[PDB]
């Protein structure tokens, strides 16, 4: 029993783009709301 | 249409052009103080 095993460098290097260009939590502001209530959100999302 | 809902139909929706032919969203009526609009109702864009 033997395996090349292509699927993996095909898995693996989709991982590896994805965790370098992460997408994580950051807020915008909306309609009707304050604008610098952005960094209050994050103030306290960042250190716990 | 800041909750996620109306992003979401764009998505369905180009799929859905391209692979079936068809596709389609609608759009519903509801009470929401979460999304603040004058006397409290608004409409949202729901996918089909």
């Amino acid at each position: 029993r033997g395996q090349f095993d292509v699927v993996r460098p095909v898995v693996r290097k989709l991982v590896s783009e994805m965790r370098q260009n992460p997408i994580d939590v950051l807020y915008r502001p909306k309609d009707g709301a304050r604008p610098d209530a952005a960094d209050v959100l994050m103030g306290m999302y960042r250190t716990d | 249409m800041r909750h996620n809902t109306a992003k979401i139909a764009v998505n369905i929706a180009v799929r859905e052009q391209i692979e079936a032919g068809v596709g389609a969203w609608r759009l519903v009526t509801d009470y929401e103080d979460q999304s603040p609009t004058s006397n409290n109702q608004v409409i949202r864009r729901e996918p089909i």
